[PDB]
């Protein structure tokens, strides 16, 4: 739940990022494909 | 037993521990027992040549007719000149614009080190991705004369599967870590510092002007970072927006343990 | 305004036939001397082909005979597409790059890159902003005939808040590159504030069509691009001042792009003509590095002067001809001058007149020839200002014999001078004592 | 942009132009009259020993002087090593009279030049995805971490170069590259495999016209490969090595952005750094990556050279890792430049004289003046008459051997003025007086100008 | 003080002795006459420096050190319009734990600079010291202790005491040392005292003004009942290899109210 | 490659007795000044006495630099050999006597030691938090043995590290925990088929036992220049590399003399003196030789080896001549050791050596030729000889070298005894003090 911080996270099976639902309004969501 | 270097400046002593008990607030007080007493008709009125008050008459005249009437770096005095054997003849040709080197032929050496601290290479990758025999070595023709730019065999050099040249361009570094001479504790150290030498002039101008040059909050803000107001406005907002610091332009100190200062902790 | 008549004034050209390569004698400007004007005309016409590198010609010979006028004449009759460097020798003893490099330089600025283009350019003076704040926006510039809107889509709306454009500024942009260049404002807007700031210059509106494309043929030379590859923001070094010994590699890397620009049929290379005048100054250390730059495929065709007869070399203790080393004279051409006839010197002294429109009695022209025979020419020359000058505080037009003889007893000649100091050898400080009378 | 002009792609002729080697046999024994060559027979055979010394890499810092005197073929035989050689063993052509500076000491810029002298060549791998940027397509992962919003596991970008396209997964740590380069659709980029973040270089070509005010660069599509694993030859003198270790290039910081800002000084180097550099070149050597190979330091004008550079050269000449250096000296007894007491022959100190292989060079015959004569005007194209050329060998000999190869050009200017195509006697008989020599240069300096006077010289 | 006397005599024998009869809290400068034939300045400027080395100072201070451990550390910015620089930094709150009595400060924006050039998180120990505005960060407080740890960070305990300390030290320091600290400042939290510590250091020529100043803060310091003076020796080995313009200058160099003894 | 000094391993003495043995190790056939060389080596690997002068004088061509070379390699990689030239000392950016300073003090090695915090281990996940348009990091990086299972933290530059080396879940790194690098030392699972830009497969290696946190005892060796730079300057450090020091004042070295004393005396660190050999040390003046003499009468001056060529020489600088060119208060406090000229049966195995060295061949005729031209040009022609005879060989293609080839390359190849007559020879076609002519 962290405002502004964008989690990687890599293990045995594959690797994920995890992006805050504070972030999918802002222009960092356009990669993620969520945008404003 | 804690120590640090002798100081020679004037700073203020605290009265007593029994007055200020919980919300103080620290002042920079510190000045320096050299000092260098000026009157208010030299270091303010008339005697700068620079400052254009009156009695001061020709500072103002001198300084619109010679760096932005009849000078060579304005744009209109470029754009007369750039059609031949003229003298900014080069000019198209170097990867630069009018309002470029309008504006770095007359900053500072420190503020155009700003204005190239927010320039994305590009001429290096041209060397990555342009490196066919079929391409003939393609180069922007406003990018032509840079030719130093372009061909550099560290931008290939970083891009190899293995680094049998990253460990040749950066030799120094490695050799300089792998002795120990950053773990290493401090052996010698000043044996006095002082601030500098101030103006004890007795105008509200002379504070103005220390104020805005000793200090000069400009510079600090291009050299420390930027504030995190900034960095939440600029990273919740809909858009991409830049930031005048664009990182913290001060350097990586060189010794882990005793970093810009010289205070000495026992171990 | 800033073009006053000097001593090399009068010298239009070489003034030869372009044809069978003849001096005649009274040809723009320069007046009889024909084998040394016939030798040069050989040699210019050996630089426009510019197929032979790295030649040199000495012009020897007595002070006062020409040696310079002849370089003048030269340096008109090329034109501004051949470069042309007058670089007198004490230019290279500096304090910040050594001999070496100061005169490898010299070499580096006499040969041109010339390369022809199509510039696409946009002049306009802006008239209304409108940025749609949904990105996109619509920019509207005028000219003094037409008038368009031009569609903006996202990162130049962001160069406009950067360059700060209001509506009456003069833009430009370059777009083969897409920068703003403010080239400050318009004189219709100039009634609007009241007190300016200090960055505002007024100009006239922009005339014709929008988007101006043209063919213009930029010629740099070969330092020009070593100069600004010298390091980052360097272009700015040049006017300055501000380098110092480039390092051999990076003039390397110039000199096999220049070879490769002229196997794409990009670059064209113009070689040019260097000046060395007054080569006696140079030491033996200046003459074992021309030896070697007179080697390369880019060199340009070295023109030099001197005066000097048997003297020393600077740097060694040995007596040479003409101050330079015998390997040295090995290697160059000389081309030996003359002193003048008095039929030359009245009619250069005509043109000395005629180029600073003063007019002359014939009897003040003939004992000015014999004023010139007995002196010199620069003694003589110094005589029409005089005399002009004396005719116009006693308000006479022309001048006269009166003038002529008030100018020659009131300044000395130099050969009056050596008698006068050795007639009063007891003041003058000889190199121990003074008298003082 | 740039108009291209269809003239013709000539050269231009200097005083080494008709050298084009050496001119051996399969045995070493020379012959004359080829490549450019006339005659000079011995001198060849052990410049060709000297050829083979360097091709052969059993050179460690060998020295070889060149005496003779001014005029008879030093320069050329230098000019023909380089040029047998080849280009690609290093050759660095510096005078005698280049080592002063006025930022480092004079013992610093021969060891710099050394450094230049020796090449190494390194050959390794270039693995890239390359190309323009048609998606930018994430992909929603099976098991979403609690707490967050998205959660996407592969990001999926369609590459497109000029010859095909192609689909590639990534691993999601590309997206700290898209944000912070601004990768967009229609943007070149390349992603490396060490690390794998993208870089973008521009704005495609295609998309040059979707918009109409805002420009940039507009780059073209790679016209190549969309996965490049091309293997890459690369030559790196070790004086780059020094330059890039002791004074970093690209740096982000303030004052890096000022020192490359401000002017680059030349700074000597302590000996740790290059004694570090060989050590780890002898290293890599030894794991069999990269190749010494060592040039040649053609020291122009050897008796420029001090004695304070011969006592260093000596040090250098004993690393383990150094060039040949071919001197030339043209002096018989001369006084050494520093000290002003020892009368030495060539200029050259008798410590460090026995270290040099010193090959003669002799004066010409009368009979090959006329030879290199004819060489010479063939190779700038300028015919003339056998007459022509016997007069010309007669000045040849009488005054001296570079000024009769200079009474070719003014000849043939006035022979073309006149209005024929090839020189005869009289054309060269009229350019003998409009460019006198040094002879009777000095005679009317002597004879005419008898002392200073009026119309006289200034002794 | 001369000492004739041809080689092999002991000339040097008696310096040593000399120096080892006057004792280790006396300044004494053995130099050379070959050894201030320097690049940046001029020699007289290499021989007034040794005589400033060769002068001692022995003085009181007070230092007035914040030694807490830091519990919240907040920005306060102040009012920033159109200037082109943004935004700044101007007031700050940082809160400082030590183990008898705590204490919530307030902070300049050149003391906040201070504390970012050093990397002061949340839970740092560290110590402001009030005379320049330095703060060295000595290393995590143990109250967040962590075996399973990487950064080899240094865990010390919460300083005992107040966290307004005061404490008194003695320093010896010749007027050479004043002289360069005057000279080139690094001392303070300003740009000047900032970017004059990242530059190369080089010798600059000290002038008149700079060494009476420095002469009338010490007579300052010496009426205040703290500093005490003592003079030492300049022992110049070699004297024959200064030229004229050394023996020209010593005269002046002599003549001053304050210089050390020569021995030659 | 084959250098000049390349067959020499050593001075070649005896450890019991150091008599000078007449063939050993390279450097055979001489015995008084390899026997004196033995002495000044044992008294420096003896370490206690401080401050001397050793003059090895000598005509040229005799093995003055061999017997440097010989004590170079018979001390081994352990103490100080600075191989100073007497002409590096002039330089423009510092002044003559401060650049002495640093060839005495760049040969008194300071050995300390250390202790740092090794890790091994297989990663098994990395978790990195980073912030949008500039921040901090934050890291969690969880590591496994075949025993412990540690869930660390990180800080920025350990994140900094990690991105630089790309550590993927299932990799076998170490991390020094102090300086703080990360070397990959391989895999224990295969390559992922789900990714593009990976990488290569790197070398399999299995899960390492015993534990995370290992310590480690490393020996660091600094020489007194390397810790006068980093404490002269606040932040310009790598200037020992670059040459960039200007000057440092005396009062930094007058405290680093003392901290150098005091890690001394705490156990933290050894002194190791050095060698400091001064090539052609006649080229110095004598504002060198005013500073060098004072100099070795401190407790951390090296033992100074010097080497010398010239006879009754004038000092530079100077108006006035002196034995070797050293002046006679210079020479008073120094220790000469005179070398003498070769003999032919000494020439012969001295060019067997130089022949066996560069993989040459001889026949015992052509090598008797050239131990004749040896007698009357030197070892500096002979050597020469030597491997243009074999390049000439390998042309004409021969097994082993013969009278011709050397009979070849004398012709071709001048020895300086030939070229003196050259220049007396034509003396009109070549520039003396002079003019000169063309034919
Ligand atoms: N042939 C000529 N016709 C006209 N004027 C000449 C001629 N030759 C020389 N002059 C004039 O005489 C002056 C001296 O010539 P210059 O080359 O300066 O002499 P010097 O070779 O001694 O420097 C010049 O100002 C030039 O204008
Ligand atoms: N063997 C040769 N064959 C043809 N031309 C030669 C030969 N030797 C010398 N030259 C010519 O002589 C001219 C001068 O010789 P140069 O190399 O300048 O002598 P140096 O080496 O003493 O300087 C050169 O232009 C060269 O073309
Ligand atoms: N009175 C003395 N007692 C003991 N040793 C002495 C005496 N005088 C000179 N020496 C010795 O002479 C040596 C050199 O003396 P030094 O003072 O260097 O000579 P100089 O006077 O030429 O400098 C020293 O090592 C010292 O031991
Ligand atoms: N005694 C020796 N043992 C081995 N090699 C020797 C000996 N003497 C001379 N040499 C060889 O002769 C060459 C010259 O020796 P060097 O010490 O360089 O002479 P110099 O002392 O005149 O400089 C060296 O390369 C060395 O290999």
């Amino acid at each position: 739940p962290d405002p502004m911080m964008i989690r990687w996270v890599n293990n045995k099976m594959g690797s994920v990022v995890a992006v805050p639902e504070e972030l999918l309004g802002t222009h960092a969501g356009v990669v993620f494909g969520a945008g404003p | 037993d804690t120590s640090s270097p002798f100081f020679c400046g004037h700073f203020a002593e605290t009265g007593s521990f029994l007055r200020e008990g919980t919300n103080v607030a620290l002042g920079y007080s510190t000045r320096s027992l050299v000092e260098y007493r000026l009157p208010r008709l030299i270091w303010c009125d008339g005697g700068r040549l620079d400052k254009p008050g009156p009695g001061n008459l020709v500072a103002g005249f001198r300084s619109k007719y010679l760096n932005h009437m009849m000078n060579i770096w304005t744009p209109e005095n470029i754009r007369s000149s750039l059609e031949g054997i003229e003298n900014f003849t080069w000019l198209r040709f170097v990867d630069t614009s009018l309002q470029e080197a309008y504006r770095a032929s007359h900053t500072d050496v420190f503020a155009r080190a700003v204005d190239l601290a927010s320039k994305q290479n590009r001429l290096g990758h041209m060397q990555i991705v342009y490196d066919e025999p079929e391409d003939k070595k393609w180069t922007p023709v406003h990018a032509l004369f840079q030719i130093c730019e372009r061909e550099n065999p560290k931008a290939v050099a970083e891009i190899t599967t293995e680094g049998v040249l990253r460990d040749l361009m950066n030799i120094a570094r490695v050799k300089y870590r792998e002795l120990g001479l950053c773990r290493l504790e401090k052996a010698a150290r000043p044996r006095a510092s002082a601030p500098p030498i101030e103006v004890v002039c007795d105008s509200r101008s002379a504070v103005i002007e220390r104020e805005n040059i000793m200090f000069h909050p400009a510079m600090r803000k291009a050299l420390f970072g930027p504030t995190p107001s900034e960095i939440k406005e600029a990273s919740f907002g809909p858009r991409p927006v830049t930031l005048y610091p664009p990182r913290a332009l001060l350097p990586a100190p060189d010794h882990d343990k005793q970093r810009f200062t010289n205070i000495t902790v026992p171990s | 305004g800033l073009n006053l008549i000097a001593a090399h004034s009068h010298i239009r050209g070489l003034g030869v036939d372009a044809d069978t390569l003849e001096p005649r004698p009274s040809s723009q400007g320069l007046v009889g001397q024909e084998k040394a004007r016939k030798a040069a005309a050989v040699v210019l016409e050996m630089i426009k082909q510019g197929k032979i590198a790295g030649r040199a010609v000495l012009i020897a010979g007595p002070p006062s005979t020409g040696k310079t006028a002849i370089a003048m004449g030269m340096a008109q009759s090329l034109g501004q597409d051949v470069p042309f460097t007058t670089l007198a020798a004490s230019e290279i003893f500096s304090l910040e790059m050594s001999k070496t490099e100061a005169l490898t330089q010299a070499f580096r600025k006499s040969i041109g890159v010339r390369i022809k283009e199509e510039s696409e350019i946009m002049e306009g003076e802006v008239v209304e902003i409108q940025i749609d704040r949904s990105k996109q926006g619509k920019l509207t510039i005028k000219t003094t005939d037409m008038e368009a809107i031009y569609d903006m889509g996202s990162k130049m709306i962001d160069a406009m808040t950067k360059e700060r454009v209001m509506a009456g500024d003069i833009i430009s942009i370059d777009k083969s590159s897409g920068k703003i260049t403010k080239l400050g404002r318009s004189y219709a807007r100039s009634r609007d504030y009241d007190a300016m700031g200090v960055d505002t210059k007024f100009l006239q509106c922009p005339e014709g069509e929008l988007q101006k494309r043209k063919e213009v043929v930029h010629t740099v030379s070969l330092h020009e691009i070593d100069v600004i590859n010298s390091r980052t923001q360097g272009f700015l070094a040049l006017f300055s001042g501000d380098t110092g010994e480039i390092r051999s590699e990076i003039r390397d890397q110039i000199n096999t792009k220049v070879a490769e620009w002229k196997e794409e049929g990009k670059a064209e290379i113009v070689p040019g003509v260097l000046f060395i005048d007054e080569v006696h100054m140079l030491d033996i250390e200046c003459f074992s590095y021309i030896n070697r730059a007179l080697e390369s495929d880019l060199a340009p065709i070295v023109i030099m002067a001197s005066n000097r007869g048997v003297s020393r070399i600077r740097g060694t203790d040995y007596k040479s001809p003409h101050g330079l080393p015998l390997d040295f004279l090995d290697r160059v051409v000389i081309i030996n001058t003359h002193p003048y006839t008095p039929d030359e010197l009245r009619q250069i002294l005509s043109i000395r007149a005629q180029e600073e429109e003063v007019d002359l009695t014939p009897d003040a022209l003939a004992l000015l020839t014999k004023i010139g025979q007995e002196a010199g020419l620069r003694y003589a020359s110094n005589l029409i200002t005089t005399s002009q000058l004396i005719a116009a505080k006693r308000r006479a037009k022309q001048v006269g014999v009166e003038d002529v003889q008030r100018s020659f007893k009131l300044f000395y000649d130099p050969a009056r001078s050596v008698r006068f100091v050795q007639e009063s050898e007891k003041r003058l400080i000889g190199n121990d004592g003074v008298v003082d009378f | 942009i740039s108009e291209v002009r269809g003239n013709t792609r000539d050269h231009r002729t200097a005083a080494h132009t008709h050298i084009k080697g050496l001119g051996l046999n399969s045995s070493g024994i020379a012959e004359k009259q080829a490549a450019g060559f006339v005659g000079q027979c011995a001198a060849r055979e052990a410049c060709g020993v000297v050829v083979d010394l360097i091709k052969a890499h059993k050179m460690a810092g060998r020295g070889v002087l060149l005496a003779g005197g001014p005029g008879t073929g030093k320069t050329a035989l230098a000019l023909a090593i380089s040029q047998e050689l080849g280009t690609k063993i290093p050759f660095c052509p510096i005078t005698g009279s280049e080592i002063y500076s006025t930022e480092v000491k004079k013992t610093e810029v021969l060891m710099e030049n050394f450094r230049r002298a020796i090449g190494l060549r390194v050959r390794e791998t270039k693995d890239v995805y390359e190309g323009e940027v048609t998606e930018m397509t994430p992909e929603e992962a099976e098991n979403p971490l609690g707490g967050y919003g998205k959660t996407i596991s592969t990001l999926l970008i369609g590459l497109k170069s000029a010859r095909g396209q192609k689909k590639l997964r990534l691993d999601p740590s590309i997206y700290e590259a898209i944000q912070k380069e601004r990768v967009q659709v229609g943007d070149v980029i390349y992603i490396e495999t060490n690390t794998g973040a993208c870089k973008r270089v521009g704005r495609s070509d295609a998309y040059a016209t979707e918009f109409d005010l805002e420009a940039e660069e507009y780059v073209p599509i790679p016209k190549g490969e969309v996965h490049k694993k091309k293997e890459i030859v690369q030559d790196v003198t070790l004086h780059d090595l020094d330059v890039a270790n002791a004074r970093p290039q690209g740096g982000q910081d303030i004052i890096s952005m000022m020192g490359q800002l401000m002017k680059p000084k030349m700074t000597e180097i302590t000996d740790k750094l290059r004694m570090e550099i060989n050590k780890v070149v002898q290293k890599y050597i030894n794991q069999g990556v990269a190749e010494l190979i060592p040039g040649v330091l053609f020291i122009d004008e050897a008796h420029m050279l001090d004695i304070e550079c011969f006592t260093y050269l000596n040090k250098a000449l004993e690393s383990p890792i150094a060039p040949i250096v071919v001197l030339a000296s043209n002096r018989g007894i001369a006084t050494i430049r520093g000290a002003d007491d020892l009368k030495a022959a060539h200029g050259i100190p008798p410590d460090f004289l026995q270290r040099l292989l010193i090959i003669p060079t002799h004066p010409y015959e009368p009979d090959e003046i006329r030879r290199i004569v004819r060489i010479r005007a063939q190779t700038e194209g300028v015919q003339l008459t056998d007459a022509a050329v016997d007069r010309v060998a007669e000045h040849g000999v009488r005054i001296s051997l570079r000024y009769c190869l200079q009474l070719l050009a003014p000849a043939s200017i006035l022979a073309r003025v006149n209005g024929r195509t090839q020189v005869d006697v009289q054309d060269i008989a009229e350019a003998e007086e409009l460019f006198l020599d040094a002879r009777r240069s000095a005679n009317i300096l002597t004879s005419t100008g008898e002392s200073g006077g009026l119309h006289g010289f200034i002794s």
